[PDB]
RNA sequence: AUCGAGAGG
């Protein structure tokens, strides 16, 4: 139930694909050339300016029927400002000594490429994405 | 009532098709459907 | 049906409170689908809605005469002067929810014609009923309490389905079933029969 | 013809029809008065005696009453008028004629009976209004649109008849069409447009909406999906709620245009375990087309689950649409001024080109063209100019239209409309066509009196530059009237001709039926086909599948399908198979691998002879892509782990499956050979998708998975075989008949006149021809 | 045939206004829409009933029996 | 408003359609099919007064 | 002809209960109530006030057919909380809110002069 | 109408004749009638064969001498580029029959739909005559509250449809509500 | 004033009242509208028996008009539903009986008006059944014009009713609804060719709410608490009373649900 | 015409090919003339193909052109239905037609034949011929009212 | 019953 992957990215570009609410985000790992990320995000819920650096985190947990947060006795998983849940569609090997990770948060799509980890982000449908300001 | 009062029958070599000569003399579009289209028109 | 060739039966009858309402409170008398319009390609229905709205707010008649140079932009300019949206679209709220509608709805006055076809004069059902003498078969037509014809094209549909017994039931037991006595040696119904 | 083959039938009903979204597709809404009039006989049973007594007490006037009661002596008892109606005492063996009630089998029909789909059984639901009520998705097999449509209902009078209607003629069974091998019924109209709009990523649902929409699903588990977006607010994806609608265990992959796994366009569909991973639902996704979600759900889950799926999707999408709303107005038709000026420029350029070509004809400078009159060439060039002009104006309009335009939304969803409609509304409608030609001079050397004599310019010729929105000139309106009139005469005449053709085909092929030997034979017993369809398989189960062997280079085929045990690189990598390190350099295994490779090479040559075009995609009995996907999801498949599969078992089990698959059970060698020929192409496909390298690398298969795949292929193929007693000929005739009515319209006889020539085996064709290579 | 009591969309009574409306047009020589605004019908639901109406009754009155 | 033009026979209003007929006393040349002994014909339908 | 009488919308029939309560299968602390001879008006309000209550996990209303005037409400609550009590508190809150609004409007109208 | 020479070639009918015709309408001064114009020679009757010899113009303004900036929405009207016009049509809309005359803006719509409506206007309910209550028809249907159409063809006044309407100007919304 | 919903009234007339509902859930506002027109009771004729008809108009048409005729319903609470009393066809408490007779005495046309209506049933000191006249002339709504030599004589029975059953028992014609005038909540997306602001009109209700600023983000959490409403009256019941009666009707339905739960 | 042919690599590649189209057909002199592939030549007319080559070739051409008619409208039909019709015309060896001088002239039961056309003529010839109906045909049983063998009537159902 | 006319998808 522990956190799997954490990294810092500076967004390379933001592109609205005929959508006012959602723009796709292109970014690369900071201080690592191993990995890069490409994920769509609703800008209205959380606006990301281009060239901003935003923390990225993935956790397995912290299905059971969703309940309203209500009192919040359950400890907030994230101090982060943005979180999404999704299921990985496929995992592929982009190149020798290189892995690729494909996630789908309700049709919204995330792509992570790197060899930085040899094993992580197993094909478990559970995923949580945490982005700080 | 008026349209029935102004009626044409063409009993029976392409009668059904509207013809250029009909301009100014016959309604372009008023015709019964079925096996009467163009055969019967209104002035 | 409207004068522009759009024809439609009443799917449902709805009370005013259920109907979507504009901010003014005006409720459409009738609802027509967007989908029917594109294939038929009758722009003049839309144009009539626009011009009739301008006329209703203007107190003057509208001329839809053919081959007359009337610009849609000008009619929309007059509608804008009235304050209603130029293209005829209007802000609407869903009736049951009371929520605003994400898509503004195009609604306005439109001439519509009641037609001679009436449902209750068309409704018919037979069950067991009177029979014609010679055919020994059900009479024809609602006016005579008649029975609907099972077409040979319909029997072909049934053969495609392969329901032989249902075909027999419609063909004999629902129709001129009859019992006859035949002599084997004649091979014909020459036998005279005193059943009791 | 009219009192024996077709006759008036008792227990008949007919009304005007209308559609109800909430009514389930298999059901038909029957007005209560019709139920009161119609009766079904029911022998009194100990099970039904209480219900029957109560029903007779209710009386004929109110349903579930009854009309007549029949004794053991059988003398009629009339409930409307009887002194003894109160004292009614049911005795065993007596019959009770009773009102038609909810969930009773009937037959529902539209008067054109082009297809067996037009006459099919329906569940009954009694309703208090004059119109028959039916689902929107059931319109297409009937071809019914509720402008003034009238439909007929018939009621069985015997238990065997009830069973025949329920077991073979029910709507769920006829979901997938025999002809065209694609489902008949699909999501249409408002549900289509709303399903596209909801599936858009921009569309985000809210907790109140998601709760109501989840409740709206009748079979809903109550399991609340986790919100796609949580921390800023809990917002569910529209895709997520629609996924709540999808039955679990269904997987669908469609790639269109640039359908990347990232799918930026959101084109194509990715569905896993009853949840759409990505894509926007559209017509191809949810329509009648082959490979549609209807087809897969009917084929794997079953017919009833898919029948409920229509209704669940319908309810969810209709509720969301009602709350979102939809419209269509004049502004959708209006295009921007700069685009309008570009349209006018296009028309002007076409006019200049036409004038210059006309001058070329006048000067006799224009080059002669072999095989045609020079005036004929002129006509072709001007017609093509005008047609291209209209298409280009439509292109500029389509670029001009914004994403918000509702006609665009109808086209994008595929619910209704086309490119031509948009062009005609906001661009040049174009040149009219009369009798396959541009407008002729009815007046001497002039099309119309107002034009000057001997004018061949497009306006006189009937080319209608103005848009429908722009308004048509009087001359243009008259020309358009000529074209429309020709269209109406054509519709009437072709309906008559198609009726005659369909009757003749039906009468010719009516007797044709598959007997128990699988030999297609007439009444006399003279064989028409020794194996029906030459494969002996039901056409509904056949779906388009690709044949991997026929396509691709020899090098690519070798790399994908060849593993050479006696090589450093060609041998299977040890990660693919744990015994691979042991298996390396074993001749006894390589001999079997070589045998399978020889079989695949022979199959490639055989298929390449059959297909000169080399098109891999063909109708095939059992889909194997979906079955491999079902294997991956049924048994969780890990890429990292080496497989536990003996190579020997893979090859030997493909062979074993080959002799297990059976079309004809006879022991005799003639029947065995007919079977081997019948199953030949299916065997080639099976070998193509069961290759040892393919089984080891592209899918990380296991022994239990492979055994299940073998058994499931066997079972699906067994289900795919035709059933004896089927009337193949009638179905064939109807299958040809229905598309013929739909047909509507440089010298080729085509369409219904051509079909009439083909059936008449007429000595003289209107346009004979020889194509020499 | 005769002035409708109420508009089917609007719902407001419209029968009372008609006599006054015809008088307003004839005596004041004024535009119909201005007369409708003076009458108080400001919504086209309420307005269509007054503008479109045909008083067939008067012709029906002419027949002696 | 009734424009008239309908006969009243046995209490029923009855109206007469006009029948289109090609005019008499007009001569026209008509081509003959390929399987015809004669290439062209010229036909005149003469109408009495 | 076949059309049912208008009074059927607001009048209960013979052997008809305004509320019928049946627990939802395959769900915890969940129950579905068939409100009979009632329309959207009441259902949406009941849903909103139910949503305001924190302990009520699920609330939704559905109309099976526009023909027939009835609506089905499903409620899921926290353990130890009966759905009927939640419905009672939400309805009581509705009544108090309507009363407060009528008093405030009456005072405002008394202030209003025309 | 008749077009002859006068130094611009101009239609025979002139404004003063129109004023006398209007005065005849007002008194309903010496009567000015259509029979007068036919006897005056201002207008002529033309059979189909006679048309084959003549040259006609749709619009009277076409005759005015030709010698830019225009609104895009106006339909593309070909510059007539023609002379020696024998006559000019009174109005194009006259080619339409009675049933087609009732259709509004058919110039902006597809012709087959206009044909269908011309078929439907017969079926449409209406007040058939003012004498209906006195008359004894086998079957008769009459609207409760007939309403004049908001959009009127200029031919409607001669058609008397405004006087005897057959439809209602109902408020119509184009939307998908509840899927019915 | 009290905790809970508040109403501020911008303007008010005897026929119309324009106010601002505040601090309210929207579902309550829509339930209130549907009660305000649908559910509130009102008195109108449900039976008509005509002795003489010489009018060209048929009796059924006149009966429909008489149903739509507006009558006072202020004391309607004292009156009882015709099905809810114990009478045969009409209790004197449950129904009000009206009579109308007119003859074409004048050679010129004689026009029936709503003022020419005769009440026979006992009034019982209840402000009920008086014909409603808003005309400046005071002449009632025109049922029918009658030429000389024509007479009509008829009896009407008016009963308590609800607007859902038939439109005649309806207090109000239409209501004006407005929320999110600036479209800050963005509940609806404008359809525009070039600019939404120019093509879509700006309402007067927009001014009351504070103007939006482009810089501030869209408030996801925000929900509508302020609504703008106007009410129109036929005059059968005064406006303040129609809105208060709608509130009371809704509260009655809620109390009925509570009592049914208690019965269970 | 664009032709997809195997490359030496084995890939199907498209290289244009000249083709000839004629307005008329004699087809016996044409195939013998040199410079043209006898194997690839095609005719729009079946009957000439049946005379020139053989009945099975004519059946294939029949299906080809029916398929062209279906494809021109965008409609698709499974090969079995069209093939079945073509075999029914083909099984006699002659190019039997879907018309009165077709299936009706065949040796099938007269009562089946009488339904289509020439009812009383089929009957008078059968009466002169003393022809006996097998009553196997579906139309025969439908007229007779006895249950035809249609799947359901094909099998007799006996108890154990 | 016959004959005929008009209409509907
Ligand atoms: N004589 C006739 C005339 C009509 N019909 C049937 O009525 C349907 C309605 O379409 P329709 O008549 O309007 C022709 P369509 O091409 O479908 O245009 P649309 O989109 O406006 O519906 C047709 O599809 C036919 O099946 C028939 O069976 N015999
Ligand atoms: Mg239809
Ligand atoms: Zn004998
Ligand atoms: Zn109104
Ligand atoms: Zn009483």
């Amino acid at each position: 139930s522990n956190t799997l992957f954490d990294d810092i990215f500076q967004v390379s570009e933001v592109d609205p694909g005929r959508y006012n609410k959602v723009c796709r985000i292109e970014a690369a790992s900071t201080t690592q050339d191993q990995c890069k990320l490409t994920l769509d995000i609703n800008v209205e819920l959380f606006p990301v300016a281009a060239q901003d650096s935003l923390t990225v985190t993935i956790a397995s947990s912290l299905t059971r029927s969703w309940r309203p947060p209500q009192a919040g006795d359950r400890s907030l998983a994230d101090d982060y400002d943005y979180v999404m849940y999704g299921t990985a569609y496929k995992f592929e090997e982009v190149s020798k000594d290189l892995i690729a990770v494909y996630y789908s948060f309700g049709g919204l799509l995330m792509r992570l490429e790197g060899n930085y980890r040899n094993l992580n982000n197993l094909k478990q449908e559970n995923a949580y994405l945490l982005i700080r300001r | 009532t008026l349209s029935h009062l102004r009626r044409t029958n063409t009993p029976i070599a392409k009668p059904r098709q509207l013809h250029n000569t009909h301009w100014g003399l016959v309604c372009p579009a008023e015709t019964p459907e079925g096996q009467a289209c163009g055969l019967v028109k209104n002035l | 049906a409207s004068r522009h060739g759009q024809k439609g039966t009443i799917g449902i009858t709805y009370r005013r409170e259920d109907m979507p309402f504009t901010a003014e409170g005006i409720v459409p008398d009738l609802i027509i689908n967007p989908h029917a319009i594109p294939s038929r390609m009758t722009v003049a229905h839309l144009i009539e809605c626009l011009l009739s709205k301008v006329a209703a707010l203007s107190g003057n008649e509208g001329d839809a005469s053919p081959f007359t140079d009337i610009t849609v932009e000008g009619i929309s300019k007059l509608l804008r002067e009235h304050g209603y949206q130029s293209r005829g679209f209007e802000v609407m709220y869903n009736g049951h929810t009371g929520k605003k509608l994400m898509a503004q709805i195009f609604f306005g006055p439109t001439y519509y014609q009641r037609l001679r076809h009436m449902v209750d004069d068309k409704i018919h059902a037979r069950a067991r009923g009177p029979m014609q003498v010679l055919t020994r078969q059900p009479v024809e037509g609602r006016s005579r309490d008649g029975g609907l014809r099972f077409g040979e094209m319909e029997r072909d549909c049934m053969i495609a389905h392969g329901a032989a017994s249902f075909l027999k039931e419609r063909l004999m037991e629902a129709s001129d079933a009859f019992r006859v006595h035949i002599c084997g040696i004649c091979g014909l119904m020459t036998v005279i029969a005193k059943l009791n | 013809r009219g009192n024996l083959m077709g006759k008036r039938v008792d227990f008949s009903a007919r009304t005007v029809i209308s559609g109800d979204p909430n009514l389930e597709l298999d059901q038909v809404g029957v007005p209560k008065s019709i139920a009161k009039t119609l009766t079904y006989p029911e022998v009194v049973t100990p099970y039904n005696i209480d219900r029957l007594t109560q029903l007779v007490r209710n009386g004929p006037n109110e349903h579930p009453g009854a009309k007549y009661v029949i004794r053991d002596s059988g003398d009629r008892i009339d409930l409307r008028y009887s002194k003894r109606a109160g004292d009614i005492q049911l005795q065993y063996g007596w019959k009770v004629e009773r009102h038609i009630m909810d969930n009773d089998p009937v037959l529902f029909n539209r008067q054109p009976s082009l297809h067996k789909m037009s006459m099919m059984a329906h569940r009954v639901k009694v309703i208090p209004y004059s119109t028959f009520r039916l689902n929107l998705s059931v319109t297409s097999p009937y071809n019914a649109d509720f402008d003034g449509d009238e439909m007929n209902l018939h009621v069985p009078q015997s238990e065997e008849t009830r069973a025949e209607l329920s077991q073979l003629c029910a709507v769920p069974l006829q979901i997938v069409s025999p002809q065209s091998n694609k489902p008949c019924m699909g999501i249409v109209q408002d549900t289509l447009c709303g399903i596209r709009k909801l599936t858009l990523r921009d569309t985000f649902i809210e907790l109140d909406q998601v709760l109501n929409m989840l409740y709206w699903v009748p079979d809903w588990d109550g399991v609340i999906p986790t919100p796609a977006i949580i921390k800023p607010k809990p917002l569910w994806s529209g895709k997520q709620i629609l996924s709540v609608a999808i039955p679990n265990g269904i997987h669908l992959q469609r790639f269109d245009e640039g359908t990347t796994l990232l799918s930026p366009k959101d084109n194509g569909m990715l569905i896993i375990d009853g949840q759409i991973i990505f894509g926007v639902v559209e017509k191809k996704t949810v329509g009648s087309s082959n490979g549609g979600l209807i087809h897969v759900v009917t084929r794997e889950k079953g017919p009833q689950v898919c029948a409920k799926l229509f209704g669940n999707i319908q309810k969810v999408v209709n509720f969301w649409l009602l709350h979102n709303g939809f419209s269509t107005g004049i502004g959708d038709t209006i295009a921007d001024g700069p685009t309008m000026r570009e349209i006018t420029e296009t028309i002007a350029e076409a006019k200049k080109k036409v004038l210059d070509v006309t001058k070329e004809a006048q000067a006799n400078l224009l080059t002669a063209k072999h095989g045609m009159t020079l005036r004929e060439s002129f006509e072709d060039n001007v017609v093509r100019f005008l047609n291209e002009a209209r298409d280009k104006a439509g292109r500029l309009a389509e670029v001009n239209l914004k994403d918000l335009n509702n006609v665009k939304q109808m086209v994008m969803a595929g619910s209704k409309g086309s490119f031509i409609n948009i062009a005609q509304m906001s661009a040049c409608v174009g040149q009219q066509s009369v009798e396959g030609k541009r407008i002729a001079f009815g007046f001497v050397d002039r099309t119309l009196p107002h034009f000057s004599k001997d004018d061949y310019s497009p306006e006189s010729k009937g080319f209608v530059e103005n848009s429908y929105l722009r308004g048509l000139t009087p001359q243009e309106f008259f020309f358009h009237a000529m074209g429309g009139r020709e269209g109406l005469i054509d519709t009437a005449v072709k309906t008559a001709e198609t009726g005659y053709i369909q009757r003749r085909l039906v009468k010719a092929l009516e007797d044709i039926m598959v007997h128990y030997d699988n030999t297609t034979r007439n009444s006399l017993g003279n064989v028409i086909q020794f194996i029906y369809g030459e494969d002996g398989m039901d056409a509904a189960h056949i779906e388009k599948q690709s044949l991997d062997t026929i396509g691709g280079s020899d090098a690519a085929f070798e790399k994908r399908y060849r593993v050479d045990l006696l090589n450093t690189d060609h041998t299977l990598d040890p990660s693919l198979l744990e015994s691979g390190s042991e298996i390396l350099g074993d001749l006894k295994l390589q001999v079997l691998l070589d045998e399978e490779y020889k079989q695949l090479v022979k199959d490639r040559k055989f298929l390449r002879e059959v297909f000169v075009d080399g098109e891999a995609n063909w109708p095939l009995p059992v889909n194997i892509r979906r079955i491999i996907q079902n294997a991956q999801q049924t048994f969780h498949i890990d890429h990292t782990k080496p497989s536990d599969l003996t190579i020997k078992d893979i090859v030997l089990g493909v062979k074993d499956l080959q002799e297990n698959l059976l079309v004809l059970r006879g022991k005799n060698e003639i029947i065995q050979n007919a079977q081997r020929d019948a199953v030949t192409l299916f065997c080639c496909l099976l070998r193509s998708r069961l290759a040892t390298r393919r089984v080891l690398q592209e899918y990380r298969l296991t022994k239990q998975a492979f055994d299940w795949v073998l058994s499931n292929i066997e079972a699906q193929f067994l289900r795919s075989v035709v059933h004896p007693g089927e009337m193949v000929g009638v179905l064939a005739a109807q299958s040809i008949g229905e598309p013929a009515t739909q047909m509507t319209l440089k010298k080729v006889t085509s369409g219904v006149p051509r079909l009439k020539e083909i059936l008449n085996v007429a000595k003289n064709m209107k346009t004979p021809s020889l194509t020499v290579y | 045939m005769i002035v409708p009591v109420r508009c089917f969309s609007c719902g407001k009574v419209v029968g009372d206004k008609w006599e006054s409306y015809l008088n307003l047009l004839q005596e004041d020589e004024l535009d119909e829409g201005t007369a409708l605004s003076r009458l108080g019908l400001k919504r086209y639901c309420c307005r269509r009933m007054i503008l479109t109406h045909v008083d067939l009754i008067e012709k029906f009155l002419r027949y002696n029996p | 408003f009734d424009m008239g033009g309908y006969f009243i026979i046995n209490g029923s209003e009855k109206v007469l359609i006009a029948q289109e007929r090609s005019a008499g006393n007009i001569v026209q040349v008509f081509k003959k099919a390929a399987p015809s002994p004669i290439s062209h014909v010229a036909e005149i339908r003469s109408a009495l007064e | 002809m076949n059309a049912p009488d208008r009074f059927e919308l607001f009048l209960l029939g013979e052997g008809e209960s305004k509320l019928k309560i049946d627990p939802d299968t395959k769900a915890p602390n969940a129950v579905v109530i068939t409100f009979e001879k009632e329309d959207h008006t009441l259902g949406n309000l009941i849903r909103a006030e139910l949503l305001n209550d924190r302990k009520v996990l699920f609330a939704a209303y559905k109309v099976e057919h526009p023909f027939f005037a009835r609506f089905k409400l499903r409620i899921q609550t926290t353990e130890g909380y009966d759905p009927k009590d939640a419905l009672k508190n939400a309805c009581n809150s509705i009544i108090n809110k309507l009363g407060a609004l009528k008093t405030n409007f009456e005072t405002e109208w008394n202030l209003q002069t025309l | 109408f008749i077009v002859e020479d006068d130094g611009h070639k101009e239609l025979k009918v002139r404004k003063g004749h129109i004023a006398k015709l209007m005065a005849t309408e007002y008194q309903d001064v010496e009567e000015y009638t259509w029979s007068s114009l036919l006897n005056e020679g201002l207008v002529e009757y033309i059979d189909a064969e006679e048309e084959e010899s003549i040259l006609i113009a749709m619009q009277p303004e076409d005759l005015e001498p030709a010698e830019l900036d225009v609104d895009p929405a106006k339909r593309i009207r070909v510059s007539h580029h023609a002379t020696t016009f024998t006559h000019c049509e009174i109005h194009p809309s006259m080619i339409l029959g009675v049933a087609a005359s009732i259709i509004p803006f058919p110039d902006h719509n597809q012709s087959p739909r206009n044909t269908y409506q011309s078929a439907m206007g017969k079926q449409a309910m209406g007040v058939f005559l003012t004498n209906y209550n006195v008359r004894m028809d086998t079957m008769a249907n009459i609207l409760y509250y007939p309403q004049k159409p908001l959009g009127t063809t200029r031919a409607m006044e001669y058609l008397k449809f405004r006087e005897l309407p057959a439809g209602q100007n109902a408020i119509v919304a184009i939307a998908c509500y509840s899927g019915y | 004033s009290e905790e809970g919903p508040q109403v501020k009234i911008r303007e008010a007339s005897k026929d119309n009242v324009d106010f601002i509902l505040s601090n309210v859930d929207l579902a309550m506002a829509n339930s209130l509208r549907r009660v305000m027109i649908a559910e509130i009771p009102t008195l109108a004729i449900d039976s008509v028996e005509v002795e003489t008809n010489t009018t060209v108009l048929a009796d059924e048409f006149i009966a429909h008009r008489l149903g739509l005729i507006p009558l006072q319903s202020m004391d309607i609470e004292q009156l009882e539903y015709s099905r809810d009393c114990f009478c045969e066809d009409h209790c004197d408490k449950c129904s009000v009986v009206l009579t109308l007779q007119a003859f074409g005495e004048s050679e010129s046309t004689t026009n029936v008006y709503s003022k020419d209506l005769v009440i026979v049933s006992n009034l019982m000191g209840r402000n009920i059944g008086h014909p409603i006249i808003q005309d400046k002339e005071g002449n009632g709504v025109l049922i029918c014009k009658l030429r000389k030599g024509q007479e009509l004589k008829l009896t009407c029975v008016a009963k308590k009713g609800i607007a859902k059953e038939h439109a005649k028992w309806g207090p109000a014609a239409a209501i004006e609804f407005e929320y999110d005038p600036w479209n800050k909540l963005k509940h609806t997306d404008y359809w525009y060719e070039q600019d939404s602001a120019k093509e879509w009109p700006q309402s007067k209700n927009c001014e009351y709410e504070d103007p939006p600023n482009e810089g501030d983000p869209f408030d996801y959490k925000a929900q509508a608490d302020t609504f703008y409403m106007n009410v129109e009256s036929v005059g059968s019941i005064p406006v303040d009373q129609v809105v208060v009666r709608g509130i009371d009707t809704l509260q009655k339905k809620v109390a009925s649900i509570l009592l049914a739960l208690t019965q269970m | 015409y664009d032709r997809k042919v195997p490359s030496p690599t084995g890939e199907y590649v498209k290289e244009p090919e000249w083709v000839l189209e004629t307005d008329g057909v004699n087809l016996s002199e044409v195939m013998t003339v040199p410079g043209i592939d006898p194997t690839r030549i095609y005719t729009n007319s079946f009957i000439d193909i049946m005379e020139v080559l053989g009945i099975e070739a004519g059946r294939a051409a029949l299906y080809k052109e029916v398929y062209n008619v279906i494809a021109s409208d965008g409609s698709y039909v499974n090969y079995r239905h069209m093939a079945l019709l073509v075999d029914v015309m083909t099984t006699q060896g002659g190019l039997t037609s879907v018309t009165r001088h077709g299936f009706n002239r065949s040796n099938t039961g007269a009562l089946m034949r009488c339904s289509f056309e020439e009812t009383v003529e089929i009957l008078f010839e059968a009466g002169a011929s003393a022809e006996l109906d097998d009553c196997r045909g579906v139309s025969e049983n439908v007229i007779l009212g006895q249950m035809a063998p249609i799947g359901t009537g094909a099998f007799d159902v006996m108890i154990d």
